Formats: structure tokens, sequence, C-alpha cells
């Protein structure tokens, strides 16, 4: 049994990609948006994704290719096991994310293992999602990932 | 009395406290702050980050 508010129709995507390697390796996960445009283009956003720092240690986070003069509109940072990401068009109207595609690229480097392991990169604390007017997107689907090392 | 957008509390609303707010939402672990909490929904967030913008660009005569 579902009601309406269970069951979106239109919604914009985030999506945390995978990767996998050995210990010592360096891979890209990419965190990906679909259907911006449906949604009335992203104006703004923020929000947290989890890691396990025992598991990976972050070397860069960029921004994607769908976001337009990054140096300005886009911010990152990691502390403690959360990585935090902060969008904003600072010309409000002119740099808007109007793509679908990769919103930004996390570098991890992999850390021992004594067995196959996969571990998870996941949505945390909150955050906000506003349109090409600054308005609150209705509903974001977000979905986790994940990094497998296998020694 | 209440300085909506007064991020660092000195009275005014300018640059700095754009900058300021910016650093602010990426901390994880930051606190709910009434004179920063601009569109009343209990957060403090991007949505505020960008009303604040708009203001300081003329875009917007209000905080709201
Ligand atoms: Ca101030
Ligand atoms: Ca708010």
């Amino acid at each position: 049994t579902v009601l309406p508010k269970d069951i979106p129709g239109d919604s914009l995507k985030v999506t945390v990609g995978t990767a996998n390697g050995k210990p010592g390796d360096t891979v890209t996960v990419p965190v990906t948006f679909a259907d911006v445009a449906k949604m009335k283009n992203v104006g703004t956003c923020n929000f947290y994704l989890g890691y396990d720092a025992s598991l990976l240690e972050v070397v860069s986070v960029d921004a994607g290719p769908i976001v337009k003069n990054a140096a300005v509109n886009f911010s990152s940072s990691a502390s403690n096991g959360t990585i935090s990401f902060l969008f904003l068009d600072n010309t409000i109207t002119d740099e808007l994310i109007t793509a679908d595609g990769v919103f930004a690229n996390i570098k991890f480097k992999l850390k021992s293992v004594t067995a196959k392991t996969t571990t998870p990169v996941t949505f945390k604390d909150g955050g906000a999602f506003g349109d090409g007017t600054m308005s609150k997107i209705a509903s974001v689907t977000k979905t986790n990932g994940s990094v497998t090392i296998d020694p | 009395v209440i300085v909506y957008g007064d991020y660092n509390n000195d009275g005014n609303v300018d640059s700095t406290d754009f900058a300021g707010l910016k650093k602010y939402i990426m901390a994880a672990d930051h606190a709910y702050v009434k004179n920063l909490d601009v569109n009343l929904d209990n957060e403090v967030n991007a949505f505020d980050l960008a009303i604040l913008k708009k203001y300081l660009l003329g875009m917007v005569s209000k905080l709201e």
C-alpha cells in the first residue's frame, strides 16, 4: 500500500556513482544530475555525502562539466568522513545548471583491506535544491553509491 | 532587534556576510540561527544564501 506522497512522477535525480580498484588505486566517483530541464534547471543546492575514512582517502573534489563558472559558483570540502557540496549561480540568472550530466567528481585513494570490501557513499544531513528561480524543487530522488576495494 | 542576513553580527549586511554564510552552510554541523533563516523555514541552507545574494545584487528589496 502506497499513497501519492510515496510515488513522485517528476523529480530531479541526484546519483552517487560507483568505482572499484585495489588498495593504492585512485578512483573517481561521480555525482550525476538527471531531469534538470524537466525540473526547470538548478540554480542552487547544498548537500552532504558520508564515506568511511578508514577505507577511503579523499584526494580531490572537483565540479563537473555541467557547472558553469565553478571557480565562483561551486564549493566543496571534506572533514571527518563528510563531503560538503555547495552550488549557487552568483549571477542568479545567467550561469544556471541547464544540462544533465556530472555535477561533481570525487577522487578517492583506496586503502588496504584483508578481504574484498564494498563501502557505501551515502547522502546525509539534509540540504536544499533550488530551481532556476531559486525555488524549492518539489521532489529530489537521492541515490547512494559505493566503492569496492579488492585486494 | 533582528538584522536579517547579518552573518557576522556587525550590524551591516554586505559581501562579508555572503562569504561567511557560504562557508557556514558547508559545515555539516552548522547550527540554526534566526537572523540567517531569511525565508522562515526553520533551516539555514542554500535558499537563504540565494536570497541574500539577490538582495546584495539589488534584485530584491527585502530579505524574505
Ligand atoms: Ca554583517
Ligand atoms: Ca531558511
